[PDB]
């Protein structure tokens, strides 16, 4: 039943293939003729042979092509991850039929010499060798099948040397960073972005949360577009209850709701001072403040300032309001006061 | 011995998961139709991640119980037979053993009190260890009889070493934090890949376990390190279907993912 469906298909590709001549020499068309045919000798010699029936395997790689057809698969990693593992599975079930097949038959015009071998011990014997390991327990007796495990090792060990590591790296490590911040009753956070490194983040914490300031309980959020090193991870993990972390820009809508800036205290911005154009790190700080202004105008607003010139650009905001608590720390008016 | 208890074991730690996973949504359903937490996960924050003075004396007791608590598996192991049948006075090992699961069941609840999320926190990789080590040793106490089970799992807690490390503040510099991560993932799964080798060499095929292929632990550990550097002497192999699919997954993800590691770990 499914031959026949797996004909009709094959008549109407046919058709719609503009070249013939080189349609008919395709891959996937020799599946097809190694499998269907062999199938009405059966109805008629009536009787059955494994034969190279294995090669429906083949088809395993069309996988990716399905897929983008209904537009599942639409970014490009998924679309390579998709495509290097049909290639890896196809070709891994196709040659254990080659060599089921080659072993259990035996050497042609004697076939004295069949060695009796279970194909799923045969995808055990091809991923052994495939990995270079070599356990010797199962191996190739006939000729045939040394023959294909020469040729396999050619060709076979390049392909697992190319999609297997790939396919780990494609998938890659969990965002560990992410997600939304747990809503809590009566709880006090703030929203500390601009220049998030171990620099800042350690002589911020000791100065915010210090045995001589007074006993209040603001939890402490950090929204930075990098990951944190090694250094500022274990820097978290010892102020687990009091400061947390996230990874996204300050500028992105959606990333403002994830650190939920509308219920925050206030919102803080450093900045680099140690940086070569000051001039481009006060208009980055300051197109900060118009993306958190324009999620919500009633946000306090904490600023550091390198310049004193780019305090007017500020101070010219509509929804800017001293009285309301916003301020800006300029460095060079401070340091030349 | 005549007929293997073993589903018994596994029954009880498949059991206390789902239980456990329900109770939590059917907590979250009982929430719908109706403080201490305020001051509990706050206090239970600072004692699994050592900013107390006692929650350093919890962090550092439970690094030493970890190591304590796979050494004990190591003479377990050594067992020729999988099965025994014993009395809990008649051996220490096992009254030493459950003397360790408390601790590892109350500091269980501590962590779930300091969870911000139940739901994730039941299914994290570190609580399926606690669910196939912990509920096993009460059915051994109560049927009065003693299995490997899924015993070697606690060698998984090997690559919590760098997070208590960095609790106490022993590693600073970040080659220091990154050489000890990869040590510890490299240990622990090559511990743990002994242990499933181990067990599902020794037991056999499931339901008749006709074919137990003799193997002892130890010579499990020296039959992955040839297996992991991709030598194969062929001395020693897997004879059970369960151990040659096992070792399928694992010549595809284990060698995969170490193809990356030994390279940064040694410059
Ligand atoms: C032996 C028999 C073997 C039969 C299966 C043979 C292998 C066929 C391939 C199966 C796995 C394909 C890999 C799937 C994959 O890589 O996609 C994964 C996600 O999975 C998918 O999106 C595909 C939908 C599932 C389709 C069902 C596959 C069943 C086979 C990438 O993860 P992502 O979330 O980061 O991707 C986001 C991109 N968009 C938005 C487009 C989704
Ligand atoms: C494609 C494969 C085509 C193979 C056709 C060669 C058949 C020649 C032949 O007579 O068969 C065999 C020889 O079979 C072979 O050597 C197969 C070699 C084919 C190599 C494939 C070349 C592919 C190029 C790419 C003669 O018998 P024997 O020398 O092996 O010794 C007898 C032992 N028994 C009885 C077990 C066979
Ligand atoms: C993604 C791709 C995943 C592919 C996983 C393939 C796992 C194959 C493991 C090899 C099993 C094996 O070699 O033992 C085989 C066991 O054969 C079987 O019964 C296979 C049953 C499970 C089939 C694998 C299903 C995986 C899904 C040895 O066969 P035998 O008893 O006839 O040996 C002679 C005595
Ligand atoms: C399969 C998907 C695995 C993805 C892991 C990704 C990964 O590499 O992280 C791996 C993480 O590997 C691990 O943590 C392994 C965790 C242990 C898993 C084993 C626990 C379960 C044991 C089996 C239980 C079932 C038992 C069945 C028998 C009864 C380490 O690399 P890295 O992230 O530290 O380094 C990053 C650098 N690159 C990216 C280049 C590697
Ligand atoms: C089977 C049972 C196995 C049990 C052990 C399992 C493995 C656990 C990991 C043990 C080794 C981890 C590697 C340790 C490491 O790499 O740290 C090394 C130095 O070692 C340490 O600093 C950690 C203190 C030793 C703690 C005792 C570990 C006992 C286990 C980094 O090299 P460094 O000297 O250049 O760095 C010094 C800078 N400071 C001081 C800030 C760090
Ligand atoms: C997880 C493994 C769960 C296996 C449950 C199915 C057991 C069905 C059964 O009847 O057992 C066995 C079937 O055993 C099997 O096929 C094991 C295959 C499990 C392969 C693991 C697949 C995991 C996918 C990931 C019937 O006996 P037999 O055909 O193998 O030949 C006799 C062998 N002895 C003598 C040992 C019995
Ligand atoms: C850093 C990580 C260091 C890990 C070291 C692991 C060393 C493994 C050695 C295995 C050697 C082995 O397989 O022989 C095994 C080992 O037998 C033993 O007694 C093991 C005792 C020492 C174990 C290694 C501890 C080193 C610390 C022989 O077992 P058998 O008598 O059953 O052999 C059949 C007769
Ligand atoms: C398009 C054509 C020219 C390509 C070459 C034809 C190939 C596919 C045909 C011609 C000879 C055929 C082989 C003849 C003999 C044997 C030995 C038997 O025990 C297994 C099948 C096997 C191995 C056949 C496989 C398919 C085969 C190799
Ligand atoms: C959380 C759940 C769903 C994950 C899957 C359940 C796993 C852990 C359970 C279900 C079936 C169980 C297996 C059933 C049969 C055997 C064979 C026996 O000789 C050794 C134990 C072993 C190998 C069990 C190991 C644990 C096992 C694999
Ligand atoms: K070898
Ligand atoms: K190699």
């Amino acid at each position: 039943a499914f031959n026949i469906f797996f004909m009709v298909y094959f008549f109407i590709r046919f058709i719609a293939a503009s070249d013939k001549l080189w349609f008919m020499l395709e891959m996937y068309s020799f599946v097809d003729y190694f499998t269907i045919p062999p199938s009405f000798v059966s109805i008629y010699l009536d009787r059955t042979w494994i034969g190279l029936r294995f090669l429906r395997a083949l088809r395993l790689m069309t996988v990716p092509d399905i897929l983008q057809y209904l537009n599942v698969l639409k970014t490009s990693s998924s679309i390579r991850l998709a495509q290097l593992v049909s290639i890896f599975i196809s070709v891994w079930l196709t040659a254990a039929g080659i060599i089921h097949l080659l072993e259990n038959s035996g050497d042609p015009l004697d076939f004295d010499n069949a060695h009796r071998l279970s194909y799923w011990t045969c995808v055990y014997f091809l991923i052994v060798t495939m990995s270079t390991v070599g356990y010797g327990d199962v191996y190739c007796e006939t000729v045939l099948g040394r023959t294909f495990l020469v040729f396999f090792l050619l060709v076979g060990l390049a392909i697992f040397a190319s999609c297997i590591p790939e396919i780990i790296d494609l998938i890659g490590t969990r965002a560990k960073y992410g997600g939304t911040l747990k809503n809590e009753k009566g709880r006090r956070h703030i929203v500390v972005c601009g220049h998030i490194t171990y620099e800042s983040v350690s002589h911020f914490l000791k100065d915010f949360l210090h045995e001589d300031r007074e006993d209040v309980d603001v939890e402490v959020v950090f929204l930075h577009r990098k990951p944190p090193d090694l250094e500022l991870e274990g820097l978290f993990k010892r102020h687990f209850t009091t400061v947390e972390f996230f990874q996204g820009t300050i500028m992105n809508p959606i990333d403002l709701q994830r650190v939920k800036v509308h219920e925050a205290d206030a919102c803080l911005v450093l900045a680099n001072k140690y940086c070569q154009d000051p001039d481009a790190e006060d208009a980055a700080n300051i197109m900060r403040v118009i993306s958190i202004k324009n999620y919500s105008d009633d946000i306090r607003v904490i600023i550091q300032l390198m310049q004193y010139h780019n305090k007017a650009y500020l101070l010219n905001i509509p929804s800017w309001d001293w009285k309301q608590g916003d301020d800006v720390i300029c460095l060079a008016e401070l340091k030349l006061g | 011995l005549k007929v293997r208890k073993y589903w018994c074991f596994l029954l009880s730690s498949i059991f206390t998961f789902l239980a456990g996973l329900l109770v939590v949504l059917l907590w979250r359903a009982f929430a719908f139709v109706c403080t201490f937490m305020t001051e509990a996960k706050d206090w239970a924050g600072e004692l699994i991640s050592g900013q107390t003075t006692t929650g350093r004396i919890l962090v550092v007791l439970v690094f030493i119980l970890s190591i304590a608590s796979l050494i004990i598996y190591f003479v377990d192991a050594s067992s020729e037979e999988v099965e025994r049948c014993q009395k809990w006075s008649n051996n220490i090992t096992q009254q030493i053993d459950l003397a360790f699961n408390i601790f590892f069941m109350v500091y269980f609840f501590i962590r779930f009190i300091a969870a911000s999320d139940k739901l994730w926190f039941m299914l994290e990789m570190y609580s399926f260890v606690d669910y196939f080590t912990i509920p096993p040793s009460f059915v051994s106490i109560y049927l009065d009889r003693t299995w490997i089970g899924l015993r070697f799992l606690r060698a998984l807690r090997l690559m919590t070493v760098p997070d208590i490390l960095q609790y106490l503040n022993v590693l600073k510099t970040s080659s220091s934090i990154r050489l000890a991560q990869l040590v510890s993932i490299f240990i622990s799964v090559w511990l743990t890949a002994a242990g499933i080798i181990h067990l599902l060499e020794n037991s056999g095929d499931p339901l008749d376990f006709d074919n137990a292929h003799r193997l002892s632990y130890w010579t499990c550990v020296y039959f992955l390190i040839v297996t992991m550097s991709t030598v194969g002497y062929g001395d020693v192999y897997c004879e059970t279907v369960l151990g040659r699919t096992f070792l399928v997954f694992f010549l595809l993800v284990g060698l995969a993912i170490f193809a990356s590691c030994i390279p940064e770990i040694i410059d």
